[PDB]
């Protein structure tokens, strides 16, 4: 993007783990965590690291990062903050495999929040 | 949220698990059918009991036939 000015992508897998794994360096200095067992800065480092991909003058980043949704809990700490800086959703679900449809996208509920005119 | 193990579920028989108004709705009505059955059957043990020594009755006369049928082959 800067050095050369190209339209990078990035996969991370998956952006459960990284929130997870904040939680427990948090938690091995001694900080007292937040609700339901987080750490207290769970959104400025999500901020620090979700903020650097944008697009810039010279170039671009663009990023694809798969979610995992504990306990079929959609406001849970980690995936409510998570879904702040989405700008789309891709589903991937069973039952249109099963049809015999590739990729196994399912159009009802994979949303995007730039549908506008 | 019933779709992944994750995502809780029920068992069998847990409508009178949980003591509602389906819960009393169902002890109650269960006993409102097998209380007037205990009286069809508590009235026809006049009969069968009766019966049972009737059918033991049958045998023993059906015994005694035979009985009669040795008792002439020995004579």
């Amino acid at each position: 993007r800067d050095q050369e000015g190209q339209d990078v992508l990035l996969f991370i897998d998956n952006i459960f783990r990284f929130t997870q794994a904040g939680s427990e360096v948090s938690a091995l200095l001694g900080r007292i965590p937040s609700a339901v067992g987080y750490q207290p800065t769970l959104a400025t480092d999500m901020g620090t690291m979700q903020e650097r991909i944008t697009t810039t003058k010279k170039g671009s980043i663009t990023s694809v990062q798969a979610i995992y949704v504990p306990a079929d809990d959609l406001t849970d700490p980690a995936p409510a903050t998570t879904f702040a800086h989405l700008d789309a959703t891709t589903v991937l679900s069973r039952a249109i495999a099963e049809l015999g449809i590739y990729p196994a996208v399912d159009p009802l509920d994979s949303t995007s929040r730039i549908m506008d005119p | 949220s019933s779709d992944t193990p994750e995502g809780v579920r029920s068992g069998a028989g847990a409508v009178r698990d949980a003591g509602g108004a389906f819960g009393k709705k169902e002890q109650a009505d269960e006993e409102r059918y097998f209380r007037a059955r205990a009286r069809e059957q508590l009235a026809a043990l006049k009969k069968h009991h009766e019966n049972e020594i009737s059918h033991h009755v049958k045998e023993i006369e059906r015994l005694q036939k035979e009985i009669e049928r040795h008792k002439q082959s020995i004579k």
